[PDB]
């Protein structure tokens, strides 16, 4: 501990800070956001205030006391090239409209700012290094100062705890490793569920030193008696529930980003809630936007400037100067990959560096957003799940595409939209910023209002299809999670299959890369997995179009037939990649 | 590079130090932009 100096054609200090209370405290003009090199990792700014010129590195602040009205405050004077020379003074008062705060008049040379000031006796009473020069008076500097691990019941069986954790509340860096630590101390079979693989990797980095075993979906089950915590994705857990009778009866399950509306994730939450009700496990759902929340503008640890204006849907030419004139990094949320490309090109025309993101390109394009410096990141809603960015602005038209099962006539899944996003979605898109403090408040530029009613979303029905197709000790039926239960009127178990149909239904999703609804429609018809004849025997209106032309596929045998599925799912030909995969499937290649 | 390995002292009070006088009433306009300034 103590008081250290912040140093930079040579080595020379620009300010001073306090290394106490486990935190390092300085001012903005001293650091302007940076890193401090010591054996105790690297210090990063967690909180800041330009209005009062303060920065707290790695947690805090802190500190934090206040001087008496008639107190002789003394100032430490650690200066470049000099020794610490204390100076006792009788402080004054700098009258302001927010209020009058004390101000000492001491002559100190540039680079010594941030030096501690002391109360009558004992602890620190504030920081010195900010003031104003008078034309009459020689000098003055304002006494600057600002105001201002988890429960054990979180492990109790038959209890689900929802932790509304805003980023960054030290969820991944401080909270989760603490929960895993306490779990290991209590000899608990702990399971950790990440939305995506990269998040799981971040967890691995954050859980170094702990017995953590990553679980791949290529493995149906894994076991060791070495008292270890399992770490896997939501979908991995779901598919393991669908493909193995050897699932561990975990007594503590923790799901990160538990707001995920992916069918696998919803089903997962259903099963977990079920196990909790069975009194054999304790659950922890971590999410900034729990299923019982409708706030598009939540509170962040860094100030967010909410701006509302007109946002381009397609390529623009003039009028939107504010988009390109912004000289920081920006995250733009698009409803679809098509719109994403259309925006990305128009952005690159202005000479901007644009990285595009989506579900099938996430694991390969997301690291690019960290290593290389860029100007724009165009993304679908996939970034609402634990995606961290070093940006200052979020552009969010608040529009998305929604899979809907049309039952009017033959059942078919369409992509209704672009449709206004859910309030939770908007909050999560807004949550990409307001993380790390900067002198310029993070800007959330948006358009339109969010819509609550998403009960016609196909993912709920698909989740119901996934849930009741999972074996479990009877008589217990795996139902949807509480808050999400009221979004479908599907009777429990009405999607249950038997034996080979179930196996086919799993293989269609896992090996065929087909959506849940499509896989269910094919499986419950009695069609074998390798049988692809159904991709061609559809109605004339089930013709799939690729770039305004009718698709034609050369079959496995060697015959050309038009791509015309018996059941039409819009998600298999939404983007060229999905259509490529589905064309690979229809050819009997995979 | 912003290393702060140089630590000179701690939070020690010392009433064997020098004293300098002041205590004026200064009209100050606090800006969210940055620091302080004089009125008019």
């Amino acid at each position: 501990e103590g008081v250290y100096r912040i140093m930079q054609s040579g080595k020379t200090q620009v300010g001073v800070g306090i290394h106490m209370e486990g935190v390092f405290h300085t001012m903005w003009h001293v650091t302007r956001g940076s890193v401090i090199c010591h054996e105790t990792g690297r210090l990063e700014p967690s909180w800041a205030d330009v209005r009062n010129d303060m920065i707290s590195y790695g947690g805090g602040w802190r500190l934090g006391d206040k001087w008496d009205k008639e107190e002789d405050v003394q100032v430490l004077a650690i200066e470049p090239g000099k020794n610490p020379k204390h100076v006792q003074t009788k402080p004054g008062l700098f009258k302001t409209l927010t209020g009058e705060i004390g101000a000492v008049t001491l002559d100190f040379k540039p680079g010594t700012s941030g030096s501690p000031i002391i109360n009558k006796k004992g602890k620190v009473i504030g920081l010195y290094g900010n003031g104003v020069v008078t034309k009459s008076g020689d000098y003055v500097s304002a006494i600057t100062q600002a105001e201002r691990e988890v429960d054990e019941d979180i492990f109790r069986k038959k209890r689900l705890t929802i932790m509304d954790l805003h980023p960054g509340a030290g969820k991944t860096k401080r909270i989760l490793p603490s929960i895993v630590r306490e779990a290991l101390k209590r000899r608990l079979r702990t399971l950790i569920l990440a939305p995506t693989r990269v998040v799981a990797a971040e967890m691995e980095e954050a859980l170094r030193g702990l017995p953590i075993r990553y679980q791949t979906p290529a493995v149906k089950s894994e076991h060791t008696g070495r008292e270890i915590v399992d770490l896997m994705c939501h979908a991995t857990f779901t598919t393991r529930l669908l493909s193995s009778t050897r699932v561990p009866n975990y007594n503590l399950i923790v799901m990160d980003e538990a707001h995920f509306t992916d069918p696998c994730s919803v089903a997962a939450r259903g099963y977990i809630s079920t196990r909790v009700e069975m009194g054999e496990a304790a659950a922890i759902f971590m999410t900034a936007t729990p299923p019982g929340s409708i706030d598009p503008f939540p509170q962040s640890n860094s100030p967010i400037e909410d701006i509302e204006r007109e946002i381009p849907e397609r390529s623009w030419n003039t009028g939107f100067d504010w988009i390109t004139d912004y000289q920081g990094k920006t995250v733009w949320f698009v409803p679809s990959i098509k719109a994403g490309n259309d925006i990305a090109n128009c952005l690159r025309k202005s000479g901007k560096k644009v990285i595009q993101l989506s579900r099938k390109t996430f694991d390969t394009e997301y690291p690019k957003t960290k290593l290389t410096d860029w100007d724009f990141v165009v993304t679908t809603d996939i970034s609402e799940m634990g995606a961290n960015f070093r940006a200052g602005r979020v552009i969010d038209p608040r529009r998305c595409l929604k899979p809907v099962i049309l039952t009017d006539g033959p059942e078919r899944v369409i992509l209704a939209g672009p449709i206004p996003v859910t309030p939770a979605s908007a909050a999560q898109r807004r949550g990409r910023i307001g993380r790390n403090p900067a002198q310029e408040d993070d800007q959330y530029v948006f358009s339109g209002d969010p819509l609550k009613n998403d009960e016609d979303h196909a993912h709920w029905t698909e989740a119901k299809m996934l849930l009741d197709n999972i074996y479990t000790p009877e008589g217990i039926i795996p139902t949807l999670f509480g808050p999400e239960r009221e979004k479908t009127q599907a009777i429990d178990g009405e999607f249950r299959l038997r034996g080979e149909q179930r196996k086919t239904f799993v293989e269609l999703m896992r090996r065929g890369d087909l959506p849940v609804w499509l896989s269910y429609k094919v499986a419950s018809a009695g069609i074998s997995y390798k049988d692809r004849e159904w991709c061609f025997t559809g109605e004339r209106n089930n013709q799939i179009l690729e770039e305004n032309m009718e698709v034609e596929i050369w079959t496995r045998e060697g015959e050309k037939k038009k791509l015309r599925p018996k059941w039409l799912d819009a998600r298999v030909y939404a983007d060229p990649m999905a259509l490529k995969d589905f064309k690979e499937f229809a050819s009997g290649r995979k | 590079a912003d290393l702060s390995l140089e630590k000179a002292a701690n939070v020690q009070w010392d009433e064997m130090a020098d004293i300098t006088g002041s205590s004026p009433i200064i009209e100050v306009k606090q800006d969210e932009d940055g620091s302080f300034s004089i009125r008019d």
